[PDB]
């Protein structure tokens, strides 16, 4: 993953890193997290700050290091390869082109398959997946449950 | 005494009720009619429990998905509602 | 000594947006 | 192209496992009558 | 053993369904609040 | 009666279900439409 990286892209993420590093010492502090953000315009809560970077810092210590910060890039951007591939099989399999997943239509593939299982476990597996309640999948949805493991 | 020993030997009971059979149907002791009722009877019971075996295990395996299929999903709603509750908490209270 | 079971679930959890992650998306075009 | 068609049913292969594994756990805790002891 | 498993899923779910039905509605009815704020 | 008690039980949850996956789903399209404005 992380030495999956171009040399010249973990440049890139740490000239990144450097802007967001005012101090220079390799961890990302709340202070500078708001003051990047108020250069921007909005002005955000500390209490979300906090909960920002602790969503971000794996061990949560409330300091994001730079192979912290190259790892959610390189994790993000890989997602966005997946969903480059994900579009297009995902029209191969929408043979309707409606962009809607039937449930008749989703039978189809375990039959290329040969695994075998009742038609109520597909309304079962719509059902997870659907979102918006519908009843049809959508494209949006199908990323949702291809990019996650 | 007859079947404990006989226990041993499973074929051996088929030919000594094949032998069964023949002294009863030769002094007249055995309707076949009356006897198929019992065995058609017994059969279709082992049929129909074989079925009920699949009946129980066949609702058995999909009883227990439907409560997982559930209990599942009840806390993936609540990932989704306390991801939800961060951004109402910063709006004030109503007063009703 | 009792402890959680600690069942995975069948769909990973989504995340919420990260601003800082938002910020960094927002000038990269502009840079 | 062809490894993104089945690179999508080899990730559906594992979320349909997961289904039925679902079942086993909850029937595990079921079928106990040590479960169904402390129901009483 | 069914019978008792009938009353038993329900009381976790029930419980968690009873629990479910507020924290949805609190939300519901501030955001409906914002409604509204917004004309 | 069990094949039928399964049956409607799947089905009354479902049309339990509906109602409470599309109530959710309404109040995180209403507030994540407030943060591009800001
Ligand atoms: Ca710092
Ligand atoms: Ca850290
Ligand atoms: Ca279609
Ligand atoms: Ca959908």
């Amino acid at each position: 993953m992380a030495d999956q990286l171009t040399e010249e892209q973990i440049a890139e993420f740490k000239e990144a890193f450097s802007l967001f590093d005012k101090d220079g010492d390799g961890t990302i502090t709340t202070k500078e997290l708001g003051t990047v953000m108020r250069s921007l315009g909005q002005n955000p809560t500390e209490a979300e700050l906090q909960d920002m970077i602790n969503e971000v810092d794996a061990d949560g210590n409330g300091t994001i290091d730079f192979p912290e910060f190259l790892t959610m890039m390189a994790r993000k951007m890989k997602d966005t390869d997946s969903e480059e591939e994900i579009r297009e099989a995902f029209r191969v399999f929408d043979k309707d082109g409606n962009g809607y997943i039937s449930a008749a239509e989703l039978r189809h593939v375990m039959t290329n398959l040969g695994e075998k299982l009742t038609d109520e476990e597909v309304d079962e597996m719509i059902r997870e997946a659907d979102i918006d309640g519908d009843g049809q999948v959508n494209y949006e949805e199908f990323v949702q449950m291809m990019t996650a493991k | 005494d007859l079947r404990e020993v006989l226990s041993e030997y499973p074929q051996a009971q088929t030919i000594m009720e094949e032998k069964g059979r023949e002294i009863l149907l030769k002094m007249n002791k055995l309707d076949v009619n009356a006897e198929a009722a019992e065995i058609a009877l017994q059969e279709a019971t082992e049929s129909r429990l074989r079925g009920l075996d699949q009946q129980l295990d066949d609702l058995q395996t999909k009883f227990a998905r439907l409560l997982a299929e559930l209990e599942s999903s009840a806390l993936k709603i609540a990932y989704r509602i306390e991801r939800l509750e961060w951004q109402t908490r910063e709006w004030p209270m109503p007063e009703d | 000594k009792p402890k959680e079971e600690k069942s995975v679930l069948i769909l990973p959890p989504r995340a919420g947006t990260p601003k800082l992650f938002n910020a960094a998306l927002a000038m990269t075009g502009k840079m | 192209a062809s490894t993104n068609s089945a690179i999508i049913n080899d990730r559906l292969q594992e979320l349909v496992k997961l289904f039925k594994e679902r079942t086993e756990k909850v029937k595990e805790k079921l079928i106990d009558p040590d479960v169904t002891s402390d129901e009483e | 053993t069914l019978y008792t498993r009938f009353g038993r899923l329900l009381a976790e779910y029930t419980g968690a369904q009873q629990k479910l039905k507020q924290r949805i509605t609190v939300l519901e009815t501030k955001m409906k609040q914002n409604n509204e704020d917004d004309y």
